[PDB]
């Protein structure tokens, strides 16, 4: 029937996906891991595991020789590398095939065929897709810049024959600024890098990035699946994708699907892969690139096609034909996917954090929600690997149902111990341009021109947040009074009919008066009447409240006796300081002393010898990042940074002996 | 005489809210916990005026008997709080842990935290390598009710952790090592 044993050459949720599929198929799965990944989820889910190497991936997941030893040691029949590590490594596939182990993925012909841009462009010309002509020559005269454009098209770009970074580049539409752009570049470019030869090609406006997936067959067949819209991205990495685009009608889907197949059938791509198109504002589709590997955006198409990509790839690798025909591939609903990273969205959109996970709870009780995660509580996330936490997939019958369900899943998704990007995901999906669909590949750069700031509250939302925070504050104050009765010392519950609070938010102080009527608190927030009803279970990480009929989910992350509370509301953490009337009136007499934040000055907490320094000046530093290791008393004391930035100076080197309080490293 | 007689009979808590000199400075030595207010409270027998007059040493009021000295180095004060309002707010919370008298059992309070839940986060805290330190506080916080822990002397004798917490509603005391 199928394989008896498959080895997976990857880690994390992608390895978990294969392990689950194999178990469904009745196939034993072998995992590989590094020494630090020995307790990761995919290692425990697999049937057998082999340790390959140490923490850095170059010696554990890219060490093809050590992996080959594991493959034969366990008598594995086929290898599925997933994506990333050795999915395009030809030397691995070559030496793997030399040993008659079935490789699941592209063959080496497809990897080399798309090895560079020349073969890819030539394929698009042969398969007949698009690849819009440019000018195969140098533009020299003042009238050639416009005459050549007139023959090929309208939107015309002027760029240097070699170079980049604005090396005389200008965007032109009509003939007047095309002539002007050329002559400016042709007379001034010679002063930059000594070259004033200009070329012209054709461009598109507000692009959208659209993928079409193709499933190849070893027998020559190939089918195309529904597209994916992948325009929400930062640092050239996608974060949110939608399957049933919006920029395509039935005819466009067929037209572009056939071209994606035409590429696959002309290189004989008998594997699963993706073809990337760019579409302009006028629905003109242009070829961009052909990808050979299971994409990270393959769990969102499955929810509307009803397929299982890993199951299909394994049967094709065994040698079975495709089990479906094109007429059976349709859109059964809508699906949207969000990638959750252990990153700070404020620090230039996604600066990696370092840490351990103390609380973790996936929203699997909600309808239409599928969470694909490679982590479990008590997992560490570190600098050696892309800080992925999970991929959250939500589907529904329509576009509004899938988006609403996604919003709910994000608020019921508990991640604590690291900094995550839920606030960014929760606001983008509710943005008026996203709901309508006016999204370009530079969407986030125009919405957040000054960086990510967090969810902005309106009048009614501030009243709901104040009412919830005030009612929760009182709920703790009432719980504090309920003791088991001591027969020796009677306890008399204070008859507090009204709680008069002064609730400070960012820079405003609000007047809030609350009273308890059982399960519901009646709260007056600056004259506005709100009724907050809940069960008020104060131990749960997820507190469900109803405020004037509006259903909210909030999380209380921290509490202090001084009135400080950290409450997450609509994905954003808000800091509120709740004092009683009396405490707030007297607190004005306190001196506003301010101390210095010296988080850039990293000193030795413990005497001993310095055995490692992870940095030199100029090195990037994340919060929680290990900087120095000092060893004494048969123990290695790791010193971490409290500030994100770069290193300014390294004051103590490995081999040096330091005492308590000595300066080790100074940050910028 | 009363402070000694009350020992082991009723809790005795002393919060210092300003300077304290002469014989007064000994009452917190007889009570059970001493708390201070940063940059406001002092504990000394004689002031800097006497130190300068008796011996050739130069010292100021904060260096001689300030809250930072007694919570970080001498081990006299159990914790200092930033200001008067925060100091009393935390004092109310601390009070709720203790029985009224030694004749009473540890208080038990309403608790919503299920007593039979697991904490998977503990399985991987302790490294297999003997030379790698870990934070003991991560274990303490995950076990105690609703992850609330009251730490005593956070800045003094950091190699041992002591404090108060609740488990299933009942007040308990926790002692443990800090391998870091
Ligand atoms: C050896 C032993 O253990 S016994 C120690 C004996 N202790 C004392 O007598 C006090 C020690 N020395 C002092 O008096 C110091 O000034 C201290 C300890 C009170 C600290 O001084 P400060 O905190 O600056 O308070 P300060 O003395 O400035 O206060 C001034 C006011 O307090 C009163 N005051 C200050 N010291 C004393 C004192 N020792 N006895 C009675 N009243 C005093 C005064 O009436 C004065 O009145 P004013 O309001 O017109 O100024």
């Amino acid at each position: 029937k199928t394989f008896d044993k498959i080895l997976v050459a990857n880690r994390g949720e992608i390895a978990c996906r294969v392990i689950r599929t194999c178990k469904k198929m009745g196939i034993k799965t072998v995992a590989i891991h590094s020494d630090v990944d020995a307790s990761s989820v995919h290692v425990k889910m697999a049937d057998e595991a082999v340790c390959v190497g140490p923490a850095p991936t170059s010696k554990s997941y890219l060490n093809m020789d050590a992996i080959m030893e594991a493959i034969k040691k366990t008598r594995a029949q086929a290898v599925h590398p997933g994506y990333g590590f050795l999915s395009e490594n030809k030397e691995f596939a070559r030496c793997l095939a030399a040993e008659d182990v079935v490789f699941i993925g592209p063959d080496t012909h497809a990897i080399q065929a798309m090895g560079d841009k020349i073969e890819s462009k030539l394929l698009a010309k042969k398969a007949e897709v698009n690849t819009i002509p440019g000018f195969d020559g140098v533009v020299k005269d003042a009238e050639e810049a416009v005459r050549i454009a007139r023959e090929i098209g309208y939107p015309v770009m002027i760029k240097a024959s070699a170079g980049g970074g604005g090396k005389g580049m200008r965007i032109a539409w009509d003939d007047e600024e095309t002539r002007d752009g050329f002559r400016l570049s042709s007379q001034e470019a010679a002063s930059s890098f000594g070259d004033d030869r200009l070329l012209i090609e054709k461009f598109i406006d507000n692009p959208r990035h659209i993928e079409i997936q193709v499933l190849g067959d070893k027998h020559g067949n190939a089918l195309w699946l529904n597209e994916r819209e992948c325009s929400i991205q930062r640092r050239n990495q996608k974060v949110v994708e939608e399957a049933p685009s919006i920029f395509l009608d039935a005819e466009t889907r067929r037209a572009m699907g056939e071209q994606a197949v035409a590429l696959a059938r002309a290189v004989k791509y008998s594997s699963a892969g993706t073809v990337e198109f760019l579409v302009d504002s006028k629905k003109n589709f242009y070829f961009l690139e052909m990808n050979t590997r299971l994409q990270v955006e393959h769990p969102v198409t499955e929810c509307i096609t009803g397929l299982d990509l890993v199951q299909e790839m394994i049967r094709v690798a065994k040698g079975y034909p495709l089990r479906h025909k094109q007429a059976d591939i349709r859109i059964n609903g809508w699906a949207v996917e969000c990638r959750v990273y252990a990153e700070d969205p404020y620090k230039s959109f996604g600066l990696p954090s370092i840490g351990r996970l103390s609380q973790y709870q996936e929203p699997l009780h909600l309808p239409g929600v599928r969470v694909d995660s490679g982590i479990q509580p008590g997992s560490d996330i570190s600098i050696y690997y892309d800080p992925m936490i999970s991929k959250l997939i939500t589907y529904g019958s329509d576009r509004t149902e899938a988006l609403k369900r996604m919003a709910d899943a994000l608020d019921n998704y508990v991640i604590r111990g690291v900094t995550h990007n839920i606030a960014l995901l929760r606001e983008v999906i509710i943005n008026s341009r996203f709901v309508k669909g006016d999204i370009s590949t530079k969407f986030l750069s125009d919405v957040y021109p000054d960086g990510f700031k967090g969810h902005m509250l309106t009048k009614s939302e501030k009243n709901q947040l104040l009412a919830i925070a005030s009612s929760l504050f009182v709920a703790f104050q009432l719980r504090a009074q309920h003791f088991q009765e001591n027969s020796r010392m009677p306890v008399i519950k204070p008859d507090i009919a009204n709680w008069e609070l002064s609730v400070k938010l960012h820079d405003k102080v609000h007047t809030v008066v609350a009273s308890n009527n059982g399960s519901v608190f009646s709260v007056e927030v600056d004259g506005s009447k709100l009724n907050v009803t809940s069960t008020w279970n104060l131990a749960s990480p997820l507190l469900s409240v109803s405020v004037d009929g509006t259903q909210r989910t909030v999380q209380c992350l921290s509490r202090e006796a001084g009135g400080n509370m950290s409450i997450q509301f609509l994905g954003t953490v808000y800091k509120v300081n709740i004092l009683t009337r009396l405490a707030a009136e007297l607190n004005k007499f306190m001196l506003e002393k301010v101390t210095e934040d010296t988080s850039s000055v990293l000193r030795s907490p413990m005497p001993g010898v310095v055995v490692a320094v992870s940095v030199k000046p100029g090195d990037a530093v994340a919060e929680g990042q290990e900087i120095c290791v000092i060893e004494a008393m048969k123990m290695q004391n790791s010193m971490t940074a409290g500030k994100t930035g770069t290193v300014k100076s390294v004051h103590c080197q490995a081999g040096d002996t330091v005492g308590e309080g000595d300066l080790l490293v100074e940050l910028e | 005489l009363r402070n000694v007689t009350a020992s082991g009979v009723i809790p005795q808590i002393s919060l210092i809210m300003g300077p304290c000199a002469g014989g007064a400075v000994y009452s917190p030595a007889l009570t059970d916990f001493t708390f201070m207010v940063k940059d406001t409270s002092y504990l000394f027998i004689t002031g800097p005026d006497v130190v300068k007059s008796v011996t050739n040493e130069d010292v100021t009021q904060e260096e001689l008997g300030g809250a930072k000295t007694h919570t970080t180095m001498s081990g006299v004060a159990h914790r200092a709080f930033e200001n008067d309002v925060d100091a009393l707010c935390n004092l109310r919370d601390f009070f709720n842990y203790l029985p009224l008298s030694s004749q009473d059992p540890a208080p038990v309070r309403e608790c919503h935290d299920p007593s039979d839940r697991l904490v998977p986060e503990l399985d991987t805290i302790v490294p297999l390598e003997s030379t790698k330190a870990y934070n003991m506080v991560d274990i303490i916080h995950s076990v105690v009710d609703e992850r609330e822990f009251f730490e005593i002397m956070p800045n003094y004798a950091k190699n041992i952790i002591v404090g108060f917490a609740r488990m299933n509603g009942r007040t308990v005391g926790i002692v443990g090592n800090q391998p870091k």
